[PDB]
DNA sequence: GTCCCTGTTCGGGCGCCC
DNA sequence: GGGGGGCGCCCGAACAGGGACT
């Protein structure tokens, strides 16, 4: 088949990211997967005169005897030349991995060199083994694009036959929502997979926001109120309606932290007012597809994680909470969090967020691939957060 | 002979042209050596004489080789290298004897004149023009001084070995440039037959294997080690002994010890390492500190004793044990059977202006894990001098995600501990201090001070300071003037973030003094409040320190 | 905006291997 | 004396970001 020419963004050069060390398990898998891909003409061996590189690793689904290869194409995607509102409302949504579909389309010869990657060896027994792609690579943003036309053709009948079903794709992923019973949904999914075979679970209606909420108690110490005023002072950035004037007034003087303060009539009111302001939703937040979704996550402790998505500060598109059983592995939990938040954002806006991760770069890089199960990878950066904001979203 | 392998196409960077560079003057002894080498290569088709139709040129010299009875022709291609395209290096690291498995039969081979067996691209040959003066040539093979040569050689060597590896999946070939360690589970006779097969295979591809460099019996010399059948050792290390030390000599001593720490436990180099903190040139002499002087002897003593590593049994677990050396210095041993080290090492990086021993221990674990993954491709089990409870406290309290993989406590002091603990709730019957700082950006003058619920107030004037500093000074002063239990309220995110992280060491004299106080105290509680919102009595103290 | 502090990255010197 | 690539180690420059202040 003839190939679509593909460009880099102008003034931009191909990726040059160093491969990280892999475990024996992942390397054995990769070497296995790669030799087959080489037989099927899908990838070719290349030299070091190709100066590009993109990291590669591998993930093992659940309890299975099958590894999926996974190329970190985040950089390449950034450098590569350049949504169903109903889907977030289905009672059930299944995610299928239709990446295989891509290996059937060839890839622009003049582009192949940017898809170079390297298999490492245990103990550097040998130099890296370098490959490049000859077909459309999973994980590359160019892949759904080129293949979109053929993707519509596969589906148009299934859609005609099932007009109540919404099918969405994000790179290697097919998101499929229905309003059916389970079993009816599942049997319907097996239908699409069988329909897909001839060509060659989520519950977005139990997604919940985590509101800001204020302590309720019968006696207040100076400390209780000092915390309260500070938390409200910050919240008043997210809701201009909040006020901490009356409550401040009680902190007139210079008093012992454990002194109890009887709440005045006004202060009792301002407090009631504020409780209500927090219930009334964030006015004026318009999703902009020309800007990046930022995600912040705060570790709350004891398996509780809180998160917010916004493109501009204090202008949250969403704010959430993430609960987990209270041998807890913080790093495992955080990457399970990041995966679930990315999933939501793909569904709600069909785009991945930039994460600000509350962890040390090296801790995270040492371990996150042990817990990854997605076919995509969000951009991210690392932050040592003000322990101020942790108390703000505290439940 | 020259490999019949395909060349690897290379090119200059765009807009660039080959190197024109005068051949600096050589010693006679070397010119004699070079024509000896050149007349030989030229017969062998490895270099070609050029005419005037070649504009370019690049210097050339020769250093004796390691045996020191033969010479190595080198070319200072520093300039050509600036103008040659980029390569992606394919050599990802360095094989380590501790990652080798026990083999029934072992061999070590070198290739004879390795680079000069691999053909260089035709179109790129002109740029290699050089001149032997007493006759001027270009290269037809890879030269030793070009930045293309290592990756091209390493990659070619890998292509050449692929067929053999495919055919002999169970013979293990550690390939380091042209060095080959070949191991098998065969009896010596059958192994030797396989080695002949390997050698003929390399010969058909143009790579000779001189018997001089063919090891057949142990101990094998390989990558700077000696490999005996059940143990390995590093080749003897020799530290300098000057009575006057320069930066260069120091750096040369640091390196040699770092290298040593892979199998000699206990090595430390902090005292040495700081010496070169300000020093701005290799030439600069430096006086040893009594501290550093003291280190060297400790190390110098460590080396005197005999040590070895063992090979890796994959059917047994990997264990790593960490010890604390004080000063942000850590040592580890990786083993499978006790008192039989696989290898050793040290961690000593200081990440952060402020930190404590639990963070540093977490950084050690991360480092050893990454390193274990490279060498054995799996994580070790840990044995750490930290109580399970200590870790849990830290993990609970800490606001970052943090984690150590499977591990077990080992009561080998000095144990790692948190040195103080902020109260989660305000302390009843503890004086409340409202601290604050202000500083003038222009004049650089400041004030730190507090106000207490018991009527006390104090203000201290500072010089050459910063807002952040005044804010830290205010906290210090309140710790200084308070009893063993104090409640402190600050409006400084900066200060609260530092202290709340429970550091026990800091680059900062001030934070060190603060840390000192915090440890002396029975109970401390740090509250934050937002500034300039008239909150009492952050309000009253803010008034005092601003003038 | 500026100044301050703290983090990352990248480029030096050395070590070791070929 | 004058070269190359890899990994390691330390160090100091140049950033990048956030808070606090004019
Ligand atoms: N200081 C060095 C040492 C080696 N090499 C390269 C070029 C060599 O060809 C190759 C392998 O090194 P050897 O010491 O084995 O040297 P040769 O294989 O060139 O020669 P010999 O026949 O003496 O082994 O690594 C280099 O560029 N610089
Ligand atoms: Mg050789
Ligand atoms: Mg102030």
């Amino acid at each position: 088949i003839e190939t679509v020419p593909v460009k880099l963004k102008p003034g931009m050069d191909g990726p040059k990211v160093k491969q990280w060390p892999l475990t024996e398990e992942k390397i054995k898998a990769l070497v296995e997967i790669c030799t087959e891909m080489e037989k099927e003409g899908k990838i070719s061996k290349i030299g070091p005169e190709n100066p590009y590189n993109t990291p590669v690793f591998a993930i093992k689904k659940k309890d299975s005897t099958k590894w999926r290869k996974l190329v970190d194409f985040r950089e390449l995607n950034k450098r590569t030349q350049d949504h169903p509102a109903g889907l977030k409302k289905k009672k059930s949504v299944t995610v299928l991995d239709v990446g295989d579909a891509y290996f059937s389309v060839p890839l622009d010869e003049d582009f192949r060199k940017y898809t170079a990657f390297t298999i490492p060896s245990i103990n550097n027994e040998t130099p890296g083994i370098r490959y490049q792609y000859n077909v459309l690579p999973q994980g590359w943003k160019g892949s759904p694009a080129i293949f979109q036309s053929s993707m519509t053709k596969i589906l148009e009948p299934f859609r005609k036959q099932n007009p109540d079903i919404v099918i969405y794709q994000y790179v290697d992923d097919l998101y499929v929502g229905s309003d059916l019973e389970i079993g009816q949904h599942r049997t319907k999914i097996e239908e699409l997979r069988q329909h897909l075979l001839r060509w060659g679970e989520l519950h977005p209606d139990k997604w919940t926001v985590q509101p800001i909420v204020l302590p309720e108690k019968d006696s207040w110490t100076v400390n209780d109120i000092q915390k309260l005023v500070g938390k409200l002072n910050w919240a008043s950035q997210i809701y201009p309606g909040i006020k901490v004037r009356q409550l401040s007034k009680l902190l007139r003087g210079t008093k012992a932290l454990t002194e109890v303060i009887p709440l005045t009539e006004e202060a009792e009111l301002e407090l009631a007012e504020n409780r209500e302001i927090l219930k009334e939703p964030v006015h004026g937040v318009y999703y902009d597809p020309s800007k990046d979704l930022i995600a912040e996550i705060q570790k709350q402790g004891q398996g509780q994680w809180t998160y917010q998505i916004y493109q501009e500060p204090f202008k949250n598109l969403k704010t959430g909470k993430y609960a987990r059983m209270r041998h807890t592995n913080d790093v495992k939990q955080l990457t399970e969090a990041v995966q679930k938040i990315t999933t939501e954002s793909i569904v709600i806006w069909g785009k991945t967020p930039k994460f600000k991760l509350p962890i040390q770069k090296e801790t995270w890089e040492t371990w996150w691939t042990e817990y990854w199960q997605a076919t995509w990878i969000p951009e991210w950066e690392f932050v040592n957060t003000p322990p101020l904001v942790k108390l703000w979203y505290q439940l | 002979p020259i490999s019949p392998i395909e060349t690897v196409p290379v090119k200059l960077k765009p807009g660039m042209d080959g190197p024109k560079v005068k051949q600096w003057p050589l010693t006679e002894e070397k010119i004699k050596a070079l024509v000896e080498i050149c007349t030989e290569m030229e017969k062998e088709g490895k270099i070609s004489k050029i005419g005037p139709e070649n504009p370019y040129n690049t210097p050339v010299f020769a250093i004796k080789k390691k045996d020191s009875t033969k010479w190595r022709k080198l070319v200072d291609f520093r300039e050509l290298n600036k103008r040659t395209q980029d390569f992606w290096e394919v050599q990802l690291g360095i094989p380590h004897p501790a990652g080798l498995k026990k083999k029934k039969s072992v061999t070590v081979l070198d290739v004879g004149d390795a680079y000069f067996s691999v053909p260089l691209d035709e179109d790129f040959r002109k740029y290699t023009a050089f001149t032997i003066p007493s006759i001027r040539y270009q290269y037809n093979v890879l030269p030793q001084g070009w930045k293309g040569s290592p990756a091209i050689f390493q990659s070619s060597m890998t292509k050449i070995l692929e067929p053999f590896r495919k055919q002999n999946p169970d013979i293990v070939i550690y390939q380091y440039v042209d060095d080959l360690y070949v191991g098998s589970d065969l009896e010596i006779g059958q192994h030797r037959t396989k080695i002949e097969e390997l050698r003929q295979h390399l010969l058909r591809w143009g790579l000779t294997t001189p018997d001089k460099k063919h090891q057949k019996e142990p101990p094998f010399l390989w990558m700077g080690y000696e490999l005996h059948p059940d143990k390995w050792t590093v080749q003897p290390i020799v530290l300098p002994e000057k009575d006057s030390w320069t930066v260069n000599d120091i750096c040369k001593l640091v390196g040699k010890l770092n290298w040593a720490s892979q199998i000699y436990p206990g090595i430390k180099v902090r005292q040495l390492s700081k010496l070169l903190r300000g020093t701005k040139a290799l030439t600069e002499v430096i006086p040893l500190t009594e501290e550093a002087e003291l280190e060297l002897a400790e190390n110098r003593e460590i080396l005197k004793e005999p040590v070895h590593g063992v090979y890796y049994d994959p059917s047994k677990d990997l264990i790593a044990e960490i010890q604390k050396q004080g000063q942000g210095q850590w040592t580890y041993q990786i083993y499978q059977e006790p008192f039989k080290n696989l290898k050793t090492g040290k961690y000593a990086r200081m990440r952060g202006a402020h930190t404590n021993d639990v963070k540093q221990l977490t950084e050690a674990v991360q480092k050893i894990t990454t390193e274990s993954i490279v060498i054995w491709g799996k994580t070790p089990k840990f044995k750490l001098p930290i109580q399970k409870e200590t870790w849990e406290t830290w993990w609970t309290e800490y606001w970052q995600a943090t984690w150590i993989p499977e591990w077990e406590f080992v009561n080998t002091p000095p144990l790692v501990k948190l040195w103080y603990q902020l109260e989660k709730e305000p302390i009843v019957g503890a004086e409340t201090f409202y601290v604050d700082g202000a500083a003038n950006r222009e004049t650089k003058l400041g004030k730190a001070g507090y106000v207490t619920n018991r009527g006390r107030q104090k203000v201290v004037t500072l010089t050459d300071t910063t807002n952040q500093k005044t804010e830290l000074q205010a906290i210090y002063l309140a710790l200084q003037d308070s009893g063993l239990e104090v409640n402190i309220v600050t409006d400084s995110q900066y200060a609260l973030g530092i202290i709340q992280a429970q550091p026990d060491q800091s680059e900062s004299e001030l934070v060190n003094q603060i840390i000192e106080q915090l440890i002396k105290k029975e109970k401390v509680y740090l509250a934050w409040v937002p500034a300039h919102k008239g909150i009492g009595g952050n309000e009253q103290v803010d008034k005092l320190v601003s003038a």
